[PDB]
């Protein structure tokens, strides 16, 4: 025959590999294909998709509906901070069981800029404006409305137009931040004040609600897949 | 090929056009780009979504079971092996499939065949290399019912014969269903009255899997244990889904456990 | 405006005056199976104007405890108008839908519901051990409803609006098509679905092509004097139905 | 034989398949199609929103 | 290729053609589509008679015989195989070929031969790999008489040796055969005065397979058994019969005993 | 080496065959081979029966 | 020689397999083909035929 | 190619070019040439910088670990491995990278694995062969935490199982590192406080390898232990650096003892 | 198959080989290029670069 | 099939290479590469100095 040598690693196993293998059924007559409406031929067409974020995650609020909305209200001095969150989707316990961080969760890299979208669902009668901000890391979260805007930071106005976009930008020294929770690549803080404050007539409500979307935008990719974390069994079921 | 899309800059912009604002009370998600809400600068991105298209997120091996056999019947293990195919049993492999509703694809099926010597008051024990028999009975065939029967004749049947020391076996099974997809959740029922079966278990039906030792027992016995490993290829996913929030209880049911959302923080600001 | 718009179809007609677009669910419109993805050998019937119009189910009142509501489609139309005489005499049976619901509110009202078209969904049940019963899942025209806190029961369907009764997290059924009712903008929510389903068609008694879901993300609320109901109506229009296979009457 | 590129990285690159079999479902999986399509659980929409604009008019 | 008929669509009909009517008083079946009896539709059919061949019906590998041999001899195993060759042991691959009348084809016969230690007093007992030898005598050669003697020189026989822990052995037989096809059913006798051996088993002449451990016997003693598998290739199969309904009596016989057409029913009418 | 078409399924698609030894009989199965004609065990008569016609006139 | 490596499933014996394999009587002369009548090509030439159906099944 | 200058003739010169005289006052060493300071002669000269490339430096496999387990815990060796990845064990390997600050390329990681039997009071011992798991966890991962749980199922993790007799597994592993080259002494701190670790330890974060072997235990236990050995290729090294003088201390530190610069000598002048 | 033999050494694990081996990550994406200065490519210019002598190296 | 020259000794000579992987990371290790650059540690140096000339004039 063809006189050949086994290079090492040529019994092994490898669970990565694909290679040829031949059929256990010869000549199989497979289905005909139709066209089932929503092909998915790839995941950032599934975390590029708004999904709702609990920032109002406490400890009793967490098999609850009160969950995804954070209540903003009138105030009589001029209210501080609605709410604020370390930003490192995939390990923030806010941002890391929404679809933008149990598809992070199968992988160990991501980058690009992602987008928060707010939505107000107060009474059609209350404004307000509200100062959305995005601090990089280096100097931990503002703590004051002054330091707030010193960042990157959106005024949203509520009027007929319910939503407002804070796009939080790229900016890393590394072109991929790790998923996990790691000190060297911190990826800032976001934080959002009263600008105005909201004003509501008499006979409405003074307490409105704040929900918080979460979507990356359309240069956000990830890397190099690793099993999920948040799944787990002790024996097969049965 | 695939790339994410470029930053293009921006100068300062006083307009009457406003990207920022949306009402996302439409399924219609915003489209802003990070152009849009600050400057930014012009930058060639050479990122590429390579890794998780559908054929790179599901086109890797992972367990779906184990069986035990004996040769000798070491402690309620028989001395075949039987195992109702399905992708239930695990919680890994199982997980990454019920993100989507409908999947069609061709299986490799690895087996990882390893044994080990049981304990026994056999004395000068020396067993030659065993083989192993892997069997794949189509629904609705006949069932072994004893070590040695007509049924591991595989007159017909797919099967696989192996022995020890050479590399795992693998082949691969053609995309098989009656169906124009495999169904991940079934919201019927068996009948047409609304009785028996509910759920995925309903149409579930994909025949069985025996194994066994070729090899007549030797006087010490043997446990073997076969790992069964299936990897996808040639994947399209149609519809796709939230993945799990809750620990699986059954493997025929979706039944769950009502369980947190998230993790606790101790309050609304957090540094 | 972009506020308005009419739907017309068969001898029924439904408009709006707040409205937020038309939400086509995966961006493909209903229309009648092909030749070159048929499985059956034999001529379907095509009611078109007979089936294809707005039927209206039961409205449910929006309380301010309220966790939600689902009505698993087609086994909600199976008593509305000749649509459901023509399941019940077919084998076989396919079609899209419009799925519409609306619901006014003043401008001194406030709340936030997410209508959510789920394909598949596939319900837990209490009791691990169990699965759930029919008339848990399905209540015809009369929602069956979600509990803001877990039940337990046997048969009982897990009702717990933090996994939607799938599971899933409540936050992240988005995926599937859906629009929000948001009571200072829109009043009302259009989601035209297709035909879903791995076969080209199903019989439509047994199996439960998607389920609509009406979830209060901010709960009604509002100054006590004003008006104290508002309820929620749901409507849906089957589109480019045909049926095919026919047999003797029944579902036995 | 079909030739095809391999994946480089950024800033030869050629490899050789031959297909042994006479099945193609014993084919080595495909990897090299990156296609995608976002606009239909992003955009799902029947009538166009342009981005500049405001959603409700 | 081969593809099943499309479904033609037609319109009602008030004819005097009668397709429905026909005359089964004779060997024509009839040719209706149900195109004929009611109205369908154009259905473009892609299905595929590929699995229903003769060369995939046949083509599959089954058992036909395992011969059991030792090296010490076990209880009256002897210490070489024997085996006349015929197919006609198993109910398997009998079957399949009982439902034609002629086959020529060409085998590939595969051994897979597997060893486990007798019961013996022996103690340290090591044996090295055996080696085994599968030789083929043609009808009318010089049969062994014990496990060394001059007919295992295979100075002309085909005869191949394997070392266990290899693959299984294989090798191709062509189409052998004095007729120009091999007969299933003969229904002559052997004699001209219809006289002795009656029926297939007077043309079945193949010659017979013996085996044997190579080595020389250890002190422990081994036993060993070989497995022939068959696998048709090239195959045309001519005049086709009713399959079997009864089960066999014997490997040279036909004789049957009388047997029930079908399972019960409990009426006429059942649902 | 003849080259030939696999077996696909429906809605590249060749594979390399090279015959290594000297006998024909130890060439690897056919099984591309589909050829039919059903009308002799079918249709055995000796005068055309046509479909639409009575068979007995 | 070449430097080959063995993938998965290579001592295997695979029922459904075909390969090539060495032939046990080179240059062998097979029996030359007749037109025996009624060659069947197809199990679909042979489950197209009439067959007697037995609906008076009982248990006598 | 690469080859090294020719010398070329000179005559005598009497001139007023001075090429032996020099300012060592720069980074600017003298550039003479051996024909600058005497005569010399035309030497051809053939040799070539072909083995001092930093592609034939580098590219040689060098240990860099090994790790004990055992099948039965022979002595605080558990049963699996567990080994943060790192090049700063060795004081080979390690020397050879720490003359260079900054290094791009792809490895190749090849194990070696070998098994001894442990001392133990089983008698009649006889175990199958072993087959070992290697599976690599990038940082982030959920870890193992015994011999059998759901973390060795592999679902995504890239994983090698061996047996013992074939010759050693190894895989290539691609550039991977949040940098544009991996670095070999960073200067700063992990925090911008100046606190925590310092040093090139804080960037280091490449992840875990476990093993374990995959086999149940047997009586008699083994004690297998694994050698990983790199191999750099396609390699960039930028900013180069004085090798080493001291010997190590630890392995995330530079941290060292002072040490003579050279060897004695008897006096300025010895032959 | 194609038939080979295995010459004398084919399972060994020479450490000064080059062969091919299968990545690990298969389709990863390296991280870009970029010039970081002073790029060695031969240890001819690091040991044609002056090094101070110890030339005093007594004892002391 | 890239054909490359080997390293032959100073007073055929040729060896096949084919890329059976489709990463570039798998490829077989450069030694072929031979290039060098010695100015830059060598001669720093912002001004050229004429190796005939004083370095300081």
């Amino acid at each position: 025959g063809l006189p050949t040598m086994l290079t090492p690693g040529s019994t092994q196993f490898l669970t990565s590999d694909d290679f040829q293998s031949p059929s256990a059924m010869p000549q199989f007559d497979v289905t005909p294909e139709m066209n089932i409406p929503g092909q998915v031929r790839n995941l950032m067409e599934i975390a590029e998709v708004d999904s709702v974020v609990p920032i109002n995650n406490l400890q009793a609020n967490l098999k609850t509906m009160e969950a995804y909305r954070v209540q903003v209200r009138s105030t009589d001095e001029m209210g501080g901070q609605i709410f604020g969150f370390p930003l490192q989707p995939g390990a923030s316990s806010v941002l890391q069981r929404t679809l933008l961080g149990e598809i992070l969760n199968y992988y160990t890299h991501w980058s690009g800029s992602l987008k928060l979208t707010f939505v107000f669902c107060g009474s059609a009668m209350a404004t307000g404006k509200f100062l959305l901000a995005y601090s990089p890391p280096g100097a931990g979260a503002p703590d004051s409305r002054k330091n707030a805007m010193l960042g990157t930071h959106v005024i949203w106005d509520v009027g007929l137009q319910s939503s407002c976009v804070l796009c939080v930008p790229w900016i890393s020294q590394t072109h991929y931040r790790y998923v996990v929770d790691d000190k060297y690549t911190a990826s800032g803080f976001i934080s959002c004040w009263y600008q105005t404050n909201v004003i509501v007539p008499a006979e409405a409500q003074k307490s409105c609600y704040i929900m918080c979307f979460v979507s990356a935008c359309n240069d956000f990719s990830v890397r190099m897949l690793r099993d999920t974390q948040f799944i787990k069994q002790d024996t097969f079921y049965q | 090929m695939g790339r994410v899309a470029d930053t293009i800059a921006r100068g300062p912009s006083n307009s009457e056009q406003i990207p920022a604002l949306t009402a996302v009370e439409t399924g219609h998600t915003s489209q802003v780009d990070p152009s849009d809400t600050m400057q930014t600068r012009h930058v060639h991105n050479y990122h590429s979504r390579s890794e998780s298209s559908i054929e790179n997120f599901l086109c890797r091996s992972a367990c779906v079971i184990y069986i035990k056999y004996s040769s000798a019947e070491s402690n309620n293990l028989k001395r075949y092996a039987e195992w109702v195919i399905n992708t239930r049993q695990v919680a890994q492999l199982r997980r990454k499939m019920e993100m989507f509703t409908y999947i069609r694809c061709d299986m490799e099926l690895t087996f990882v065949i390893t044994s080990h010597q049981e304990m026994s008051t056999a004395t000068n024990s020396d067993v030659p290399v065993q083989t192993h028999q892997i069997m794949y009975v189509p629904p609705g065939g006949p069932v072994p019912t004893s070590v040695n029967d007509y049924v591991w004749q595989t007159s017909t049947n797919p099967s696989i014969f192996w022995t020890e020391g050479n590399a795992p076996p693998r082949m691969s099974i053609p995309f098989m269903s009656i169906g124009n997809a495999y169904t991940m959740f079934y919201d019927g029922w068996s009948n047409f009255s609304r009785d028996g079966i509910y759920g995925y278990n309903s149409l579930n039906n994909m025949g069985t899997i025996y194994a066994r030792h070729v090899n007549d027992s030797s006087p010490g016995g043997l446990t073997s244990t076969i790992r069964i490993y299936f990897k996808p290829k040639h994947v399209k996913a149609y519809v796709p889904r939230p993945p799990r929030l809750c620990q699986y209880k059954k493997a025929k049911n979706v039944n769950f456990d009502v369980e947190a959302v998230t993790t606790e923080r101790a309050s609304l600001v957090t540094t | 405006s972009d506020r308005v718009r009419s739907i017309t179809l068969g001898n029924s007609t439904i408009t709006t005056q707040e409205c937020a677009n038309v939400v086509v669910g995966y961006g493909v419109w209903p229309d009648y199976l092909s030749d070159e993805e048929a499985t059956a050998e034999d001529q379907p019937t095509q009611p078109d104007v007979a089936t294809c119009r707005f039927y209206t189910l039961n409205s449910v009142k929006w309380e301010m405890q309220s966790a939600g509501w689902w009505w698993k489609f087609p086994d909600a139309l199976s008593e509305m108008g000749l649509f459901g005489q023509n399941m019940q005499y077919h084998y076989l049976g396919r079609s899209g839908y419009t799925i519409h619901v609306q619901c006014n509110a003043s401008k001194f009202h406030q709340g936030c519901l997410l209508v959510v078209c789920v394909p598949e969904a596939e319900m837990g049940c209490t009791n691990a051990e169990n699965a759930p019963t029919y008339g848990d899942l399905c209540g015809g025209e009369t929602a069956k409803q979600f509990e803001q806190n877990a039940v337990t029961g046997e048969t009982a369907v897990q009702t717990a609006v933090c996994n939607a009764g799938m599971g899933v997290g409540v936050g992240n059924l988005t995926i599937y098509p859906h629009q929000w009712i948001n009571l200072r903008t829109n009043n009302s929510a259009t989601i035209v679905m297709p035909y879903i389903n791995s076969v080209p068609m199903d019989n439509m008694f047994r199996h439960n092509n998607f389920t609509l879901m009406i979830i209060p993300f901010a709960p009604l609320d509002y100054v006590t004097g004003a008006s104290s109901y508002i309820p929620i109506t749901v409507t849906v229009a089957p589109m480019s139905a045909e049926y095919n296979g026919l047999r003797l009457a029944g579902h036995q | 034989a079909q030739v095809s590129t391999q994946k480089t990285g950024a800033h030869i690159i050629h490899y050789t398949n031959i297909n042994y079999y006479k099945d193609a479902a014993s084919n080595s999986a495909n990897r090299q199609d990156f296609t995608q399509d976002p606009s239909k659980f992003t955009e799902p929409v029947k009538d166009v929103m342009i981005k500049s604009l405001p959603a409700l008019n």
